[PDB]
């Protein structure tokens, strides 16, 4: 019982853990795309 | 539907205990693959499993079907 609801407990841990990272994985993706872009408009700007 | 009330009891506890093995031997099951897994670390980054078993559709399903016939066979002897 102590270690089914200590599993548990960690599978909870982990799931978090795992929703979170998808969302690090997500927000890294998107800040790598949006600095791209960023990248993107200072070329647009200087060639302006 | 049509078997009898105490037999319909005696066939719901045999699946019961089907599934509270089902329960048990995957239980013990999980203990191994969280060694295994942990022996050899560096190969799996991510432990999750997250295992949706097909059948927790039908033993809720089921669990509800037990339910109301035992409240509603209960009323039934009762209001009589």
């Amino acid at each position: 019982s102590s270690t089914n609801q200590h599993i548990i407990r960690l599978e909870s841990l982990q799931a978090e853990i795992k929703m979170l990272s998808d969302r690090k994985r997500e927000l890294e993706h998107r800040l790598s795309a949006t600095l791209e872009e960023n990248d993107l408009l200072q070329g647009t700007v200087e060639e302006l | 539907m049509h078997v009898a009330y105490e037999e319909f009891e005696k066939v719901m506890v045999a699946c019961f205990e089907v599934f509270q093995t089902w329960d048990d031997e995957y239980e013990k099951l999980q203990v191994l693959l969280r060694d295994i897994v942990k022996r050899k670390r560096e190969e799996n980054l991510k432990m999750v499993w997250r295992i949706n078993p097909a059948h927790r559709k039908l033993q809720a399903r089921l669990d509800q079907m037990r339910k109301f016939r035992r409240q509603h066979e209960q009323l039934r002897a009762v209001i009589v």
